[PDB]
RNA sequence: AAGGGCACCACCAGGAGUGGAGCCUGCGGCUUAAUUUGACUCAACACGGGAAACCUCACCCGGCCCGGACACGGACAGGAUUGACAGAUUGAUAGCUCUUUCUCGAUUCCGUGGGUGGUGGUGCAUGGCCGUUCUUAGUUGGUGGAGCGAUUUGUCUGGUUAAUU
């Protein structure tokens, strides 16, 4: 009431808070399979939900790391004490998350092996995790001094229209190798089926489904059943 | 150094006042709605800020 | 850096009360926002925490324009020895709640 | 086993000889992590870097022999940046390179 | 070369023009201590969101500062060092230097190694992003068929469509 902000500036500031929080939390716990965040803002104590893959090391020893993370969040973003609390949730089907798979590819590449072998392994893990299709692109100074790009597409993938806003998900990473950086681009097309959590509802707009009819027997001679 | 002439030129109004809140660059700065991001950083972060290309 | 001793004591004890230190990257700021009464400019906090990182007592991360600092166990031991405090009190992040 | 092999060769032969994998060649850079594990692994997602103590040990041992990063790197046949990355706690450790540094400066790093 | 089809970044039928004039602005050149620099057919030239009085700012002419981590030696409470009034000095109320002495207190200072920063170079070492080829209808496996093979068929004579529709 005393301090006031117009609704346009308020919503823009909320988006900026989400963007900076997501970038800091990406930069910090990238080696823990970060894979997104949710904020639940309310005119009281708020919540921030971290959708990690391995939560047992996002939480430190007796939850020390989660405590220092909520401390730095409360000290940077100017929240009053106790008005922010920080949660962690394990993400189901990590093979369907583009951020986690791009980090896994970065881990394999930093460990050092054939780029072919790493991309094949990531791609086949994504397929047997349940995706409709995948596309992995690696670009940069591969074997040789001139940069190339290599894509490892497989399965099914849409590119155009509004369905590719919610029905695939992408991730871009940089890998700081010994000679320049490589670029990692992973796209995963999600299944539709359960209309639940593993994918989206509202299937692809040109997929019609026709229910089958019943037996429809006995059109023969008239009978009447009274009560 | 010293104290009375180190940062003494006034960084009130103008391009020496304002900088991007992400990269601390001074050029192409969007200050509408109090974004205070440069145009490249805004294009990077616009989708999860809430701005969508819609038409 | 010169940093008269009372400023260093203030920065260190504030890093010890809660195990984090969240200074912002600009040197031309006359006070740290939350020290702000012990006459500690932001440059002193930046360079003191940089020295702490160089000895390996503090891990840092960098957001858009802000530094974040976490106090490691060697940092616990070093700050405990520097402040001459007894070896049973802990920073807040180590234990405050169940 | 030498005893069983020499025992079998003094009588009726049943021994089997076979060539080693990397036999008769010099791989200049030996790989540090087994790619059978690295291709298999999907869960664990982090690489441990060199500790600050190891970099300090390299720093003090090198400085106590009138030796620079360029000269140490040339002596152990590596680029100067990998030495500067070992000393600065940034590079993923390689046991083969670490062993070359130990024979260069006379300290023990593992 | 032929045969089908298509497009006002092609033409036809035209409209409004631009090219001529004054001025604004961007490029080249010339001049300058400097007139910072990128981009040169479409796909550079009111483009770098580039409307620069200072700042921006890179360029020119001068002048302060260390914001040189850390490690190892050296020197050090009989002082490692830090500021400073007045005069000169300076563009300057930079204790920047010189004279003069007061003040601070282990944080610094000196040497070696090494940090760190860089609108420094290289976009012909790269990532990402964008433009363009290219606003048109095009592109590809699996299994089968042909061919020694490169390859080809699928992806087509015809009709139709904005469209391998
Ligand atoms: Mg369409
Ligand atoms: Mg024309
Ligand atoms: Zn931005």
């Amino acid at each position: 009431m005393a301090v006031q902000i117009s609704k346009k500036r308020k919503f823009v500031a909320d988006g900026i808070f989400k963007a900076e929080l997501n970038e800091f939390l990406t930069r910090e716990l990238a080696e823990d399979g970060y894979s997104g965040v949710e904020v639940r803002v309310t005119p009281t104590r708020t919540e921030i939900i971290i959708l990690a893959t391995r939560t047992q090391n996002v939480l430190g020893e007796k939850g020390r790391r989660i405590r220092e993370l909520t401390a730095v969040v409360q000290k940077r973003f100017g929240f009053p004490e106790g008005s922010v609390e920080l949660y962690a949730e394990k993400v189901a089907t990590r093979g369907l998350c583009a951020i986690a798979q791009a980090e896994s590819l970065r881990y394999k590449l930093l460990g050092g092996l054939a780029v072919r072998r790493a991309c094949y392994g990531v791609l086949r893990f994504i397929m047997e995790s349940g995706a409709k299709g995948c596309e992995v692109v690696v670009s940069g100074k591969l074997r040789g001094q001139r940069a190339k790009s290599m894509k490892f597409v497989d399965g099914l993938m849409i590119h155009s229209g509004d369905p590719v806003n919610y029905y695939v998900d992408t991730a871009v990473r940089h890998v700081l190798l010994r000679q320049g950086v490589l670029g990692i681009k992973v796209k995963i097309m999600l299944p539709w089926d359960p209309t639940g959590k593993i994918g989206p509802k509202k299937p692809l707009p040109d997929h019609v489904s026709i229910v089958e009819p019943k037996d429809e027997i006995l059109p023969t001679t008239p009978i009447s059943e009274q009560k | 150094g010293h104290q009375q002439l180190y940062w003494s030129h006034p960084r009130k109004f103008g391009q020496g006042s304002r900088s991007c809140r992400v990269c601390s660059n001074r050029h192409g700065l969007i200050r509408k709605y109090g974004l205070n991001m440069c145009r490249q950083c805004f294009r990077q972060y616009a989708k999860d800020i809430g701005f969508i290309k819609l038409d | 850096m010169l940093m008269p001793k009372k400023n260093r004591i203030a920065i260190y004890e504030l890093l010890f009360k809660e195990g984090v230190m969240v200074a912002k990257k600009d040197v031309h700021m006359p006070k740290h926002p939350e020290l702000a009464d012990k006459n500690v400019p932001n440059l002193h906090v930046m360079k003191a925490m940089q020295s702490l990182k160089s000895r390996g007592y503090v891990k840092e991360q960098f957001a858009w324009r802000h530094f974040y600092w976490y106090l490691t166990n060697e940092g616990i031991q070093y700050l405990r020895d520097y402040l001459h405090l007894p070896p049973e009190i802990v920073p807040a992040t180590l234990r405050r709640s169940r | 086993s030498k005893q069983a092999i020499l025992a079998a060769q003094r009588r009726g032969e049943d021994v089997e000889t076979s060539k080693k994998w990397a036999a008769g060649q010099n791989k200049q850079h030996s790989i540090t992590k087994n790619t059978a594990k690295l291709d298999r692994e999907t869960e664990e997602l982090h690489h441990d870097r060199v500790t600050l103590e190891v970099g300090k040990v390299i720093q003090q041992g090198r400085q106590s022999k009138g030796l620079t990063q360029k000269d140490l790197a040339t002596k152990i046949n590596e680029k100067p940046q990998v030495i500067a990355d070992y000393e600065s706690g940034r590079a993923i450790p390689n046991n083969q390179v670490l062993g070359k540094i130990e024979r260069a400066i006379g300290l023990k790093l593992r």
